[PDB]
């Protein structure tokens, strides 16, 4: 979508596997604020926004 | 009301200890006030910050 009409997807009820996302090489920018990407596996979150 | 001179010593000590305990719930600028979340959430190189 466009900038002024940015989409927002609700994420819930997941066995979330972030290892496949980390190991992919199609992303030029991979930056995280306050969370180590390698530590995303053990943590549990109440809700995720995309 | 006669034993106030003896009661205030206990009150002062109990208040100092309570304030000391209450000081553990402060961020002081960090992202969290509890050390386990910080250790379980951040990578080793930048946790010391």
């Amino acid at each position: 979508a466009s900038v002024y009409a940015w989409n927002r997807k609700r994420i819930s009820n997941c066995v979330a596997d972030y290892s496949v996302l980390y190991n992919s090489a199609s992303f030029s920018t991979f930056k995280c604020y306050g969370v180590s990407p390698t530590k995303l596996n053990d943590l549990c979150f109440t809700n995720v926004y995309a | 009301s006669a034993l106030g001179k003896l009661q205030n010593v206990v009150n002062q000590n109990a208040q100092a200890l309570n304030t000391l305990v209450k000081q553990l719930s402060s961020n002081f600028g960090a992202i969290s006030s509890v050390l386990n979340d910080i250790l379980s959430r951040l990578d080793p190189p930048e946790a010391e910050v």
